[PDB]
């Protein structure tokens, strides 16, 4: 059974939020 | 003086001492037709700013990648977009 | 006969020759001085370096060019 | 649908677009004068 | 030589041998050119001759050769 | 000045391209940064650890997502032995139609890569069955990675940022890591195995939906709390048990059967659950050793202080080492790397012989890839451990504080250690190479019976002690005595079935080729250790350069004076030892791969015959098994191994390019760049564009590193391509 | 006159010296109150090729 | 082997080998076997010389054995 | 040596030109001038490459690096036994007396010089780098 | 720029000064040695780092030491 498109896009949006948080951590490290 | 015999040092003519010479540059104010100049000024009216060019190139990057992944790749008939359309083969130990 | 493979391998030969000539001629022409070491003639034909200064002056001697030159020749 | 679309978009995005922006950005920062 | 070409082993061996001898001798030629240039070269007796002018545009020679070398390799 | 070396003024004002390179290189060397306090050092290290843990979890979530989305995990689970796992779909615009039609393996409808990382067998063994389970896991690890990124961000704020003393609290950290990070984690994994993985292995799917309704054992927790723990081992899985089905499926959740599950040729999952439970108990007990906040426990400083040999053979004992370890981040890093590298070697050496994952032993390419992976990682980690110890000796070692302890004693008899390392290395290399050359000559001269074939009777005697009945020593487990009688109650029938079987690699038969290659391995380890220990102990100074500690860890040289001091730094000792590390690891994995290939074709005699002389390795292993690899693409089309052929040649390219940086040195290249600068400055239409940074040749240390990196990259990629392509061409 | 007499063999105590823990002949000792008055000559050369250098009074032993 | 052995001399530097010699000389002095002629690492030029010499020897002799064996067997 | 010698517009040595002369660095950053008194006309070697003839009496020569100027001056002193001084010239147009920086060659002890970068101890008496940890120190040498 | 340090073991033989290709080192009066002179490094900014002074120093261990540090134009020995 393949993954539903909603599943893929929800995981991808969670990834986008994780990436935002990674940018926040990188900026905080750079200070 | 820089122009003296066997003299190539001059604190007044620093440019000649250091060799900062315009070799082929020409300072003529106009070479193109004026209206052609006006057309190409208007064609690049908003792009004369560097950050405007940055926005142009970011938008162009997004539109080109979206169009390539949606329509451009298929239109170019890339083999990757065309399916395998062939029977599959099984690796050794009957491993598909 | 001389097909495309012969073209490619002959241009390879010319490439490898020209690099060997580059190394050797650079060693000969810069044997006495350079913009990095101007006083290289008195350091001798065969010296290891001038030190780690100037960013590092390893293998500056023309002997070291023959070293690399020899290597490319072999290649 | 995800399978037929997302690879053809994200492979150029990660292998041509993101590299270009990242290299340009890093260049602009590294060559940025201290002041 | 009689029955040389038919004997493929000696023909390959002779070709390869004399190629290696040639490349070695050329590398030595470069080395001894450099040795002369460091030791036995006198600027007084070479003021504006054909060698001193080579030493006066060695940058152009080496840069063009390096460019050629890069071009050749890339292609 | 520029902003990129924000942490280094001295690099910010550098006007050359060396600025960019050294700002990249010295970015993570926090200790040498301008205006860097210890508190900022520790906080930044803590947040970086958070960061790359989040990187690890995103990597795992990505693997799970790609297997769930583009893989064939369900179909592979249906037929594990006749389905090639899928790693991820390929969308390459550069592929031709034959490439698209040749990379479509598995049941994919798109070009794919065949997952050689074993993640399929691992995820099938832990109870994951469907793409939905893998997707749920990937999403959960995405959330975990976001949580750790937020935690790093939070503990970088001044309110939540911890002081130095929080990091220096060794007792609390080790108590919590032993009990909770190790022990409770192992307990939770046991709970997973008992509740999910074992029931999934016996056919019933236990997810969160039916979790809390299906008891993992037919009896509840009554046998647990009433102390009748042997009820949980009452009825194990039958020998004729098919994994993932209920045929011959037992009810016991925890046991110590030993050996391997006959249908999967891997460890029994009940054994591995009982295993993690026992570890959990041991480590939870162990994590109460040290004293934190409750008036009980040991003090590590006083433990070290009281362990001094009365006779004074060790000097002042360990007096003063607690502060040495705790204040030295490089000492701790060297210890952690040493241990981690030993563990990685142990994983390589235990996963091939004791496969913990169902249907992993039958997939030979994955076994070879995993062994090579972990051995190369282990070798690199070992090189790092020794390098960081050299760094500890330079930056963090205090001779006044460490006066009289074992460490200062190491400094005092360093010459003896280095000289005996040189002796053992010279003996091993002389005799191993001589025996190999002798065997080469005897095979060459048509008299292979005159070869010096030393039978490795000591390793064979160990195997006989451990149950192997091939050689006939019959001493400890092969014989009939007290040890075997004690063993024969729980584990030993399964262990003896596993070890005496010709199919598995639990304890392979040993011959004179194995003798010679293990001595080659010993040569490699002794020589790499020689180089690294020499670097560490001469890091602070030697007779050639007494004041080496004043020049830092990594400097080019001390000039051509005093005869020449090239590669004198401890960094340069590391750089030299990485070559020997790559050489040794290659020897080990060549041995592994050839012995296993002979086993997998069913003719172990090939290795046992041709491993005694070097031409046999060059012909019957390298040349023989490279045939299908190099034929990945050819004028008559291409096949699925064309990518590995391209990577093989790719790694050859990188290896050679590395040779350039290693052999030719800076000063030829500097003058060449000077001529190039002149050319660009005097070229018409190109002098309009000018460099911001003055172009200069790579510095000596930089180029040594660049060459070493190219050497290692080409080494690893070439061998990865070889070990995967040959094994997949012969076995899939 | 202070320090070792001329001609005696002195054990070097400078840790950084190439001839550390080695014995060398005393050539001369400078009595003008210099920091390193003891001139010691060595049979064996260092990496720089020299066979002698200067030592203080506490950097030698006899 | 000789080619790979040349890689030792090529990829390394004198300082390391001199320090290793110092440890070995300590071992000899321990047993009063210390030579009168002090052991020294090869000079940097000599190290490069040995590296290129063994590299050329190993590479050329490999090609020699390959070519001669191939062409003699095939004929 | 009451005052440093000023820099006049003295004739330069006879030279046919070369590609090894001043690059853009002379224009943007700095370049160096070597001036010496010649006892007789003679052919010397340019540090950049080629051979040049120096003129009898004062000579002026502009070179890219101080090292080139000092190498050539050392050649003049050790072979021809001449005397010379070096200047640094910036693009703003201010020269800077450089060699010998005292009016006395550094190898000859001269009164009035003050010791710079002198550590009154042997090399082994430098502290360990662990003692200067987390301090604004270049190394054990600077403490 | 680099860092050049002079130590009191200097005998004032002047060989470091004579060996310097950039005029970094100079001899100054000093009562510590017999010769009556110690080296110094006033023009440290001009030190390319070639370490000719260390090669020419006879004293064991060296009285002049060069520690490579921040790399500037002059230290890198660039004509460009
Ligand atoms: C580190 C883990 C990891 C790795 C190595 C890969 C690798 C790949 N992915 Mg996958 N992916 C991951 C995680 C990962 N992914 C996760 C968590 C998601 C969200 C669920 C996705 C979602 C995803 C989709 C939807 C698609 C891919 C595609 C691809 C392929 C190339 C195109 C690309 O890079 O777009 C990746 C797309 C992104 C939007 C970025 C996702 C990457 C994660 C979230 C961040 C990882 C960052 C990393 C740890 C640190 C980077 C810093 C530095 C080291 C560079 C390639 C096989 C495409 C494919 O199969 O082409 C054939 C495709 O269509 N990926
Ligand atoms: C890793 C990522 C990646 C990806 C996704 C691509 C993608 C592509 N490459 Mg490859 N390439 C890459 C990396 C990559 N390249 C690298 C690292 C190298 C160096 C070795 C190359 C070297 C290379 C060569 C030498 C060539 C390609 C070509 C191509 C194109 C083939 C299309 C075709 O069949 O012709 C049909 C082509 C067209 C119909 C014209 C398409 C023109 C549009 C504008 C391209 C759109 C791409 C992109 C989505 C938007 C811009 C991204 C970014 C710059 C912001 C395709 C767009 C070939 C080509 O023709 O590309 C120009 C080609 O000759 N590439
Ligand atoms: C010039 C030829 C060429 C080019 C340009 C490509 C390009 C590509 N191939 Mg193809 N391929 C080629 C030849 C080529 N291939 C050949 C001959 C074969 C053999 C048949 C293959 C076989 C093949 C397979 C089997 C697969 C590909 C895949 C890919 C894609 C990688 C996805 C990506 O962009 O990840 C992003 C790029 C990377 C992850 C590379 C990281 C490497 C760097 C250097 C590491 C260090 C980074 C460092 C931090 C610096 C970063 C700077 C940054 C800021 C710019 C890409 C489109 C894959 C694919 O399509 O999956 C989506 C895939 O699975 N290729
Ligand atoms: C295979 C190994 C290797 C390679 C590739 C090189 C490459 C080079 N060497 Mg080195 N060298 C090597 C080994 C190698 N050398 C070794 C072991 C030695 C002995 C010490 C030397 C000794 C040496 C000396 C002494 C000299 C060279 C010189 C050169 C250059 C010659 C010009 C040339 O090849 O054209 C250009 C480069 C190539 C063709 C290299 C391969 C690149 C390919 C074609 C890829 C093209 C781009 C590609 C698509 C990537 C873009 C995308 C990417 C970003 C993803 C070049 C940089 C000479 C030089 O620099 O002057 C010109 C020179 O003087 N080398
Ligand atoms: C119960 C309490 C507890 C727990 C769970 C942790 C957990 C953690 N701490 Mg610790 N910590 C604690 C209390 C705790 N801490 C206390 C009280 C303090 C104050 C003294 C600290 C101070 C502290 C510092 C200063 C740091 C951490 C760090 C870390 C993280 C290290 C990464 C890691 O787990 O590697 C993974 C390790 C394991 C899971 C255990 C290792 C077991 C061996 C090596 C492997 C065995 C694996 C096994 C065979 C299965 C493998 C195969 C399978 C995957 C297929 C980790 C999440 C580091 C960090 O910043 O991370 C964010 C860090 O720098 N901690
Ligand atoms: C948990 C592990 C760990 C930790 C925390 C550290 C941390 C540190 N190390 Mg240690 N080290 C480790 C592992 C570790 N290392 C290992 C395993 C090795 C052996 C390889 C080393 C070897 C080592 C040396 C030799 C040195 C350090 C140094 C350092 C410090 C600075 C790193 C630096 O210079 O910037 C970050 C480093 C880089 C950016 C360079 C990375 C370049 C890589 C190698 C390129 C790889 C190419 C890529 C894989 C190819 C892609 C594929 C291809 C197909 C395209 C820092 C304290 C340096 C220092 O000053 O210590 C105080 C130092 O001299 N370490
Ligand atoms: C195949 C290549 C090769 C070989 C044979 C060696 C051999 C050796 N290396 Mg080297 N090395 C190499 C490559 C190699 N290295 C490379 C590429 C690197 C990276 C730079 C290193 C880096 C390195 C370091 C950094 C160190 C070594 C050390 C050693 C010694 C290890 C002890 C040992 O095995 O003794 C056995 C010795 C040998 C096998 C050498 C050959 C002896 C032959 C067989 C005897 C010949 C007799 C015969 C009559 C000769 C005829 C000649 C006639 C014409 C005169 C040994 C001399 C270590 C050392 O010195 O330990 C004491 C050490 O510290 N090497
Ligand atoms: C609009 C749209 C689209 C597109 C979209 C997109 C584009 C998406 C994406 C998404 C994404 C894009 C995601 C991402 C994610 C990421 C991540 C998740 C990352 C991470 C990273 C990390 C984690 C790192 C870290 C680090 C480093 C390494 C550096 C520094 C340090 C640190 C630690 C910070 C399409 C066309 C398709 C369709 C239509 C609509
Ligand atoms: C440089 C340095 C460092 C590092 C070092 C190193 C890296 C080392 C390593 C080391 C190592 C890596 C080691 C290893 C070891 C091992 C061991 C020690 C083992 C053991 C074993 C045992 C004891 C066993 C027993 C047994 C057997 C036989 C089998 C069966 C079981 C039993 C248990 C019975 C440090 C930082 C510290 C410091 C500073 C300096
Ligand atoms: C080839 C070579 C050069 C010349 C190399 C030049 C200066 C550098 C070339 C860099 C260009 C820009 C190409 C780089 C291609 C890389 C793949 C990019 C890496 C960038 C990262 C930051 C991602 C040296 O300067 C040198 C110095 C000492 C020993 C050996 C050598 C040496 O072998
Ligand atoms: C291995 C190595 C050395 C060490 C090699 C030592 C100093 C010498 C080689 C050994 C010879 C064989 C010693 C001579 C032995 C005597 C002639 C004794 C008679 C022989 C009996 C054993 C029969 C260097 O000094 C060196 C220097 C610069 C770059 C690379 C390297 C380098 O790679
Ligand atoms: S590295 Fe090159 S320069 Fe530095 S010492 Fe060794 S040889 Fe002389
Ligand atoms: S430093 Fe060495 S060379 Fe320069 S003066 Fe003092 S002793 Fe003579
Ligand atoms: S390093 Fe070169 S420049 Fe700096 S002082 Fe020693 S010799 Fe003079």
């Amino acid at each position: 059974m393949p993954l539903s498109d909603t599943q893929v896009f929800t995981a991808l949006f969670v990834a986008l939020i994780t990436g935002i948080l990674s940018l926040r951590l990188g900026t905080q490290l750079y200070k | 003086k820089y122009g003296d015999e066997s003299v190539y040092f001059d604190l007044s003519d620093v440019e000649a001492t250091t060799g900062s010479w315009d070799v082929y540059g020409v300072d003529s104010a106009s070479r193109y037709p004026e209206q052609q100049a006006a057309f190409f000024e208007a064609a690049a009216q908003g792009l004369g700013r560097r950050e405007a060019v940055y926005s142009v190139l970011a938008v162009s990057a997004g539109l080109l990648t979206v169009a390539y992944g949606v329509k451009g790749a298929k239109d170019a008939k890339l083999p990757i977009t065309v399916g395998p359309q062939q029977p599959a083969q099984v690796g050794p130990r009957d491993r598909i | 006969s001389l097909g495309t493979s012969d073209f490619m391998v002959h241009h390879i030969h010319a490439f490898t020759i020209h690099v060997t000539v580059l190394i050797l001629l650079k060693g000969v022409l810069f044997a006495r001085s350079s913009r990095l070491i101007p006083d290289k003639a008195n350091l001798g034909f065969r010296f290891p370096c001038d030190g780690p200064g100037r960013g590092g002056t390893c293998q500056v001697s023309a002997w070291d060019h023959v070293f690399l030159g020899l290597f490319w020749m072999y290649n | 649908m995800a399978a037929s679309l997302l690879p053809s978009i994200f492979v150029p995005l990660v292998g041509l677009v993101f590299p270009a922006v990242a290299m340009a950005s890093l260049f602009l920062y590294i060559e940025k004068e201290q002041v | 030589y009689p029955y040389l070409a038919t004997d493929y082993g000696t023909q390959l061996s002779l070709f390869t041998h004399h190629m290696w001898i040639g490349g070695f001798c050329i590398c030595g030629a470069a080395a001894h050119a450099a040795i002369f240039m460091v030791r036995d070269y006198d600027p007084a007796t070479n003021y504006n001759n054909v060698l001193d002018r080579v030493l006066r545009h060695r940058d152009a020679i080496i840069s063009h050769l390096n460019w050629v070398c890069i071009f050749l390799g890339f292609h | 000045a520029t902003k990129f070396p924000k942490f280094s003024q001295g690099l910010a004002s550098d006007p050359t391209t060396r600025r960019i390179w050294f700002g990249i290189a010295t970015a993570h060397d926090f200790e040498t940064h301008d205006g860097m306090t210890e508190e900022k050092l520790y906080q930044k290290i803590f947040a970086s650890h958070f960061g790359q843990l989040a990187i690890i979890f995103l990597w795992t979530s990505g693997n799970l997502f790609h297997v769930a989305w583009q893989g064939n995990f369900e179909k592979w689970g249906e037929d594990p032995l006749h389905v090639r796992p899928i790693a991820h779909t390929i969308w390459d615009p550069h592929f031709g139609q034959p490439a698209v039609e040749a990379f479509t393996r598995g049941g994919a409808s798109a070009p794919v890569n065949i997952a050689y990382s074993g993640v399929y067998q691992w995820w099938y063994t832990i109870g994951m069955r469907t793409n939905v389970d893998l997707y749920n896991g990937s999403l959960f690890l995405l959330f975990v990675a976001g949580l750790f990124l937020f935690a790093g961000w939070l503990h970088l704020q001044p309110t939540f940022a911890p002081a130095v003393s929080w990091f220096k609290n060794a007792e609390s950290r080790l108590n919590h890591h032993l009990s909770g990070l190790f022990g409770v984690s192992s307990l939770a994994w046991t709970g997973h195995l008992v509740h999910v993985a074992i029931p999934a292995s016996r056919g019933e799917t236990v997810r969160w939906d039916n979790f809390l309704t299906t008891l993992p054992h037919p009896a509840g927790l009554a046998p647990f709390f009433t102390g009748q723990w042997a009820v949980y081992a009452q009825n194990p899985d039958t020998a004729g048990h098919i994994f993932g089905t209920s045929e011959g499926a037992g009810t016991a959740i925890l046991t110590f059967l030993g050996g391997f599950h006959p249908q999967t040729q891997s460890l029994w999952l009940t054994d591995m659950a009982h295993h993690h439970l026992a570890i959990a108990v041991v480590f939870i007990i162990a994590g109460h050793q040290y004293r934190t906040n409750f008036g009980i426990g040991h003090s590590m400083k006083e433990i070290l202080e009281a362990h001094t040999a009365p006779s004074g053979r060790l000097g002042a004992g360990h007096t003063g080492l607690f502060d040495t370890v705790n204040n030295s981040l490089h000492f701790q890093l060297g210890l952690a790397l040493a241990s981690v590298g030993v563990l990685c070697s142990l994983t390589a050496q235990h996963m091939y012989s004791m496969p913990p994952y169902a249907f992993l032993a039958q997939d030979f390419t994955t076994q070879a890839a995993l062994y090579s992976h972990h051995q190369y990682i282990a070798g690199f980690i070992m090189c790092g451990a020794f390098a960081h110890g050299a760094i500890f000796f330079i930056r963090d070692y205090d001779p006044e504080a460490n006066k009289g302890n074992v460490l200062a004693r190491m400094l005092e008899h360093k010459e003896a250690i280095i000289s005996h390392l040189s002796w053992v290395s010279l003996f091993l290399g002389f005799h191993t190479l001589g025996l190999y050359v002798h065997n080469d000559v005897m095979q060459a001269f048509g008299t292979p019976e005159k070869q010096i074939l030393i039978e490795p009777v000591f390793a064979q005697w160990i195997q006989a002690a451990q149950g192997k009945a091939l050689y006939g020593f019959d001493i400890l487990l092969s014989g009939d005595n007290a040890a075997t009688a004690a063993g024969n109650s729980i584990y030993l029938p399964g262990w003896l079935a596993g070890i005496n079987s010709s199919t598995n690699s639990l304890f392979l038969p040993i011959g004179p080729g194995d003798f010679l290659v293990h001595h080659a391995i010993a040569l490699g380890l002794h020589t790499t250790t020689l180089i690294l220990v020499k670097g560490a102990l001469d890091a602070r100074g030697s007779k050639l350069m007494p004041d080496k500690k004043d020049f830092g860890y990594s400097f080019p040289c001390d000039g051509p004076g005093r005869g020449g001091t090239c590669d004198i730094s401890a960094w340069d000792a590391f750089y030299l030892a990485v070559f020997w590390e790559l050489n040794t690891v290659s020897w080990t994995v060549f041995y592994f791969h050839w012995k296993h290939l002979a086993l997998w074709q069913g003719n172990s005699a090939q290795f046992d015959e041709s491993s005694t002389y070097i031409m046999g390795w060059l012909r019957d292993y390298l040349w023989l098994n490279s045939s299908q690899l190099i034929n990945g693409y050819n004028p008559f089309g291409m096949n699925s191994l064309s990518v590995w052929a391209w990577m093989f040649l790719f790694g050859h390219l990188i290896y050679a390019t590395g040779f350039m940086f290693l052999i030719s040195w800076r000063g030829y290249w500097q003058e060449l760049i000077e001529t190039l600068v002149w050319a660009h400055e005097r070229t018409p239409l190109a002098n309009f564009v000018k460099w911001n940074d003055k172009p200069v040749a790579l510095s000596i240390v930089q180029a040594r590193l660049v060459g070493l990196t190219h050497f290692a990259v080409g080494f690893v990629l070439t061998y990865a391509a070889f070990v995967i392509a040959s094994t997949s061409g012969k076995f899939g | 006159q202070v320090g070792p007499p001329r001609g005696t063999m002195v054990k070097i105590l400078r840790p950084e010296s190439y001839w550390f823990n080695d014995y060398g002949k005393v050539i001369s000792v400078d009595q003008t109150g210099v920091r390193y008055p003891v001139v010691v000559r060595f049979e064996k050369v260092n990496y720089a090729g020299v066979s002698t250098n200067n030592y203080a009074l506490d950097e030698v032993e006899y | 082997f000789i080619w790979a052995f040349s890689l030792m001399f090529l990829f390394s530097g004198r300082g390391y080998w001199q320090e290793l010699i110092e440890s070995i000389v300590w071992a000899h002095n321990k047993l009063k076997v210390a030579p009168a002629i002090q052991p020294r690492a090869l000079s940097i030029t000599q190290g490069r010389a040995v590296g290129v010499a063994h590299y050329l020897l190993g590479g050329i002799a490999t090609t020699w054995s390959f070519f001669l064996a191939r062409i003699i067997a095939v004929g | 040596w009451t005052a440093p010698k000023l820099d006049p517009n003295t004739p330069s040595p006879i030279f046919g030109g070369s590609t090894g002369g001043l690059l853009r660095k002379a224009q943007v950053e700095e370049f160096y001038v070597l001036t010496w008194e010649a006892k007789k006309e003679a052919i010397f070697e340019m540090p950049t490459g080629g051979a040049a003839i120096m003129r009898k009496g004062p000579n002026l020569l502009k070179l890219a690096r101080k090292e080139q100027c000092l190498a050539l001056l050392n050649t003049f002193r050790s072979k021809m036994k001449l005397d010379g001084c070096i200047y640094r010239v910036f693009p703003s147009g201010e020269v800077q007396y450089l060699h010998p920086k005292d009016g006395v060659y550094p190898e000859k002890v001269n009164k009035g010089r003050v010791g710079a970068n002198q550590n009154m101890r042997s090399i082994g008496k430098n502290t360990n780098p662990a003692k200067i940890k987390f301090q604004g120190k270049l190394g054990p040498f600077e403490v | 720029s680099h860092a050049v340090k002079i130590y009191d073991t200097c005998i004032g033989c002047t060989q470091c000064v004579r060996a310097c290709p950039t005029d970094v080192l100079e001899m100054v009066p000093w009562d510590g040695c017999k010769a009556g002179q110690i080296a110094s490094a006033p023009r440290t900014e001009d030190c390319v780092g070639c370490k000719r002074c260390e090669a020419a120093c006879p004293t064991d261990f060296l009285s002049v030491r060069v520690y490579l540090g921040s790399e500037t134009t002059r230290s890198m020995g660039l004509a460009y």
